[PDB]
RNA sequence: GUCGGAUUUCCAACGGGGCCUUUCCUUCUGGCUAACCUUGAGUCCUUGUGGCUCUUGGCGAACCA
């Protein structure tokens, strides 16, 4: 249900690679064990990319289903995933949430933060726990970054890649709305690249 | 010797086969010195749906671990005369009827002559010399049992073009259905 | 010890249906399991089952839908007069309407309704639901 | 579920989880529903055409979700060699 | 999971499903059985003549290239012992810890472990004893099994 | 996890398990062909042997039993099955 | 169909019985039916070893002791 288009390019391959997404962190939870592809001798596994793209193409389906592109959140505390997120909101008109996730932000529509999303996304489903704990308490589907070791917990797509490395990160957001706006229609053409760098999305610090 | 080899039924297909038999001992001097004192009981013929036939052959137990030592190449020989048929060599095992619960006097029944044990070597002489491996009941969803029986890597060539004639041949002799899988 | 193997079996489907499972992996299997478990399947309360020779008692796996609020087995084997049934089928099954008290007569395993119409009786074996 | 007359007779016939088959009921709100978007030739996405899915809050809860998600998707045609039948 | 202990283990031989003998195999039955009787003459219990078609003359299995049950084949030929082998060598340890015990009146322990294995003793005897491999009369005694295995 | 396969697990994952916990348990060990040169004739000895074998004729140790596997002696020809 | 119930054909359901599949009650000797023939006879209609009953000896399936 999805042309020999959507297939993985070598550029973005590259990409990857160069960006050290196949990068897996030392400890597997059982329950992302089929995304891990090969483990190195000095301790660190390899995930394969493969899934990696094809999991990104789907959260890509997905975000792009929601019918009022405003209700779909990215979200993140994490440092890098601030910066990454923030783009993110820009070029596909989510709504954000960098830095502090203020409780209660799903529940209680007294408070001003209130929102009432139809998907979120997360990059780190640690240090966001709360974000997903408090989507679970009203059927908010949670799409997250996940390395090998993060919780899955109340998490649907993991995206396997590494929340470690800020290369990582941006590049998965932007690897994200990349792929949404493809399917929106807003980048015309698949053999074209996108005009905007991957490294706006990178965490920059003066 | 068409009525020297058989015991004391003389049919078409049987005096053909013990005739193929003589002449097949005929251009040996080894092979002629086994296959005299192998002697075999009667014959069945039973159809595949490929167009063939299968000449099955009974043969009295005892003399089965002999009639293994040639098999190979006495089924090659009677494949190359006999042409449109499947060669196989089965034993002839008595099977008795359970104990009923008014039986009156029986000895105590073996477990070789029991149902079981010999449709399980129906199983292992219809593949011979290949090995089982494994056999699978699968129990379906319309109440149809399916026993998968699994073979070795040995002797694959030896029966590849010969698995849907057991699955005949059996279904003909057991009632029960088969499919037979190798090992990846 | 291992003193009832329909009630290891019985007890390891349930477990898994609980944790949602897909697939379960009872061993040993016997006559009786099997049985039971066709009658199982007859009423389509498990999907397919395949029993796995290793000539000492095959293992079964049996794969199941989700339809299995709980079976179980009634232990000491208590035998059952015909007007009897009602009062097991009034305490285990959840509903008049449904659910299989199943038994064990002289003529074969089975539900207790086939019991009912068989017009026979025997010992009872355990419940479906 | 009928009565006699063969007129049906609930308040609602229940959604279904797709992992487990379980049911999902009212005050369930772990519970979810996934829409994937259907494609054309051009990669564009239709605006109403989807593939959706159901999921028992328990499947979320259990951190089993995921794995669920890809079978499903994978056997409805989504994905390919992402989820194994073996392990 | 083991009488006479708290501990569970698992450990022992598992048997290849195969029935019948290995392809790799090519002795004869009668070579086989003829070592048999060959080893237990010299002998041998069925456990440690096993072992050694096992080890040297690469038998998987004795039941399997011979029909035949190893104690089977001894009693075909009349070498079967009088009591069953692992009750001999049951009754051979608890005379051993009778006679350090006799030394050593103070070791407690010892008193114990000596009950537990006359208990099994006791078990496996009243088996043998109903399946009528043993006379219906015999008794294990402590003098009586000194004498034994003196 | 909370779907697979049990009928057919992946051989790797399988010959991971432990002797018995398989889908069907069967020995791990197997059997060597062997050869002392100052012989020229080949013994078959199993691998978790557990009798120190000697060879058919001179009175050497092919193989010292060890906990779990066989020793075999220094300088020995061998070879599976 | 019929002058409220009626039974045949079409059809599933659901139970019961007896067989054929290597395979279920086994006989031994004496009495009683019909069936196979030996055998010449009789009544009918297609010119009949066709159908229905006889006269001595048995095969097989029920039957009683
Ligand atoms: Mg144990
Ligand atoms: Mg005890
Ligand atoms: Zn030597």
């Amino acid at each position: 249900s999805l042309p020999a288009t959507f297939d993985l390019t070598p550029e973005d391959a590259q990409l990857l690679l160069a960006a050290n997404t196949h990068l897996g962190a030392r400890n597997v939870q059982v329950h992302q064990e089929p995304y891990v592809f090969n483990a190195r001798p000095d301790g660190v596994h390899v995930i394969n990319v493969g899934k990696t793209w094809e999991k990104l193409v789907l959260a890509a389906r997905i975000i792009a289903a929601i019918p009022n592109p405003e209700d779909v959140v990215a979200i993140s505390s994490r440092t890098f995933g601030q910066r990454a997120v923030l783009k993110f909101a820009a070029h596909t008109g989510a709504t954000p949430i960098a830095g502090r996730f203020t409780p209660g932000s799903f529940t209680n529509y007294i408070t001003r933060s209130f929102k009432e999303p139809r998907l979120v996304i997360v990059t780190d489903p640690r240090s966001d726990a709360q974000a997903i704990k408090e989507a679970s308490y009203v059927n908010i589907p949670v799409i997250a970054l996940t390395d090998l070791d993060s919780p899955s917990e109340f998490v649907d797509v993991a995206i396997p890649c590494n929340n470690r490395g800020k290369h990582s990160i941006g590049l998965i957001w932007y690897l994200l709305a990349r792929e949404v706006l493809r399917l929106r229609g807003a980048l015309v053409d698949r053999t074209q690249p996108w005009s905007i760098m991957p490294d706006l999305y990178f965490y920059r610090f003066p | 010797p068409q009525a020297k080899i058989l015991s004391q039924a003389p049919t078409e297909l049987e005096l053909q086969v013990a005739q193929a038999f003589v002449e097949l001992e005929n251009s040996s001097p080894e092979l002629k010195a086994e296959l005299r004192p192998l002697q075999f009981k009667s014959i069945r013929e039973i159809d595949v749906a490929g167009g063939k036939k299968a000449l099955a052959i009974f043969v009295p137990v005892p003399s089965l671990a002999g009639f293994h030592k040639v098999q190979t190449k006495l089924t090659r020989e009677l494949e190359k005369k006999f042409q449109d048929r499947h060669v196989i060599f089965l034993a002839e095992r008595r099977i008795l009827p359970k104990p009923s619960r008014t039986s009156r006097q029986v000895q105590k029944r073996p477990r070789s002559r029991t149902l079981t044990a010999v449709h399980d070597k129906i199983l292992e002489d219809l593949v011979f010399p290949t090995e089982i491996v494994g056999k699978r009941v699968r129990y379906l969803v319309g109440g149809n049992k399916i026993q998968k029986v699994l073979l070795d890597s040995k002797d694959v060539q030896q029966i590849d073009y010969k698995l849907e004639s057991f699955q005949a041949v059996y279904n003909k002799l057991t009632g029960k259905q088969i499919v037979f899988e190798i090992p990846s | 010890t291992r003193s009832s193997v329909l009630a290891d079996a019985l007890n390891a489907i349930n477990n898994a249906e609980k944790t949602g499972k897909r697939q379960v992996l009872i061993r040993p299997s016997s006559k009786v399991i099997i049985k039971f478990l066709q009658v199982m399947q007859k009423h389509g309360y498990i999907g397919e089952f395949e029993y796995i020779d290793d000539h000492r008692s095959g293992k079964i796996v049996v794969q199941l839908n989700g339809r299995l609020n709980k079976c179980g087995v009634i232990s000491p084997r208590f035998n059952v007069k015909i007007g009897d049934i009602e009062k097991w089928t009034a305490n285990l099954l959840p509903a008049r309407q449904f659910g299989y008290v199943i038994l064990t007569t002289s003529a074969g395993i089975m539900d207790h309704e086939e019991a009912r119409r068989k017009h026979v009786s025997g010992k009872i074996l355990g419940f479906v639901y | 579920m009928e009565n006699d007359k063969g007129q049906l007779v609930e308040l609602y016939v229940p959604r279904k989880c797709s992992a487990t088959n379980r049911i999902i009921k009212a005050d369930d709100h772990a519970s979810v529903q996934i829409n994937v978007a259907k494609v054309d030739e051009e990669g564009r996405a239709i605006p109403g055409e989807y593939v959706t899915y159901a999921l028992s809050g328990y499947v979320r809860s259990r951190g089993e979700s995921d794995d669920s998600l890809n079978r499903l998707a994978q056997n409805d045609g989504l994905l390919k060699n992402v989820w194994s039948y073996s392990r | 999971g083991r009488m006479h202990s708290a501990g569970k283990g698992i450990s022992s031989s598992a048997i290849p499903y195969s029935r019948n003998a290995p392809a790799w195999f090519k002795l004869s039955s009668e070579s086989v059985i003829e070592q048999i009787v060959k080893y237990a003459r010299k002998g041998l219990t069925p456990s440690q003549i096993g072992v050694l078609l096992r080890d040297a003359h690469g038998v998987t299995q004795a039941r399997v290239i011979t029909g035949n049950k190893i104690m089977r084949i001894l009693k075909s030929n009349g070498l079967a012992p009088e009591i069953p082998e692992d009750l001999y060598y049951l009754i051979k340890k608890a005379v051993s810890v009778r006679k350090h015990l006799e030394r050593n009146r103070k070791d407690k322990d010892a008193k114990f472990r000596l009950i537990l294995i006359e208990s099994r003793i006791h078990r496996l005897a009243r088996y043998y004893r109903t399946v009528a491999v043993l006379p219906p009369n015999w008794k294990y005694e402590s003098a009586t099994a000194s004498a034994l295995v003196n | 996890v909370l779907v697979q396969d049990l009928l057919h697990p992946t051989a790797a994952s399988e010959a991971r398990k432990h002797k018995l916990k398989t889908l069907v348990q069967g020995p791990r060990s197997y059997f060597l062909d062997v050869k002392c040169p100052g012989c020229l004739n080949i013994t078959t000895v199993f691998s978790h042997a557990q009798t120190a074998v000697t060879c058919e004729s001179c009175s050497t140790i092919l193989c010292t039993p060890t906990g779990g596997k066989a020793k075999l002696s220094e300088g020995t020809s061998f070879r599976r099955k």
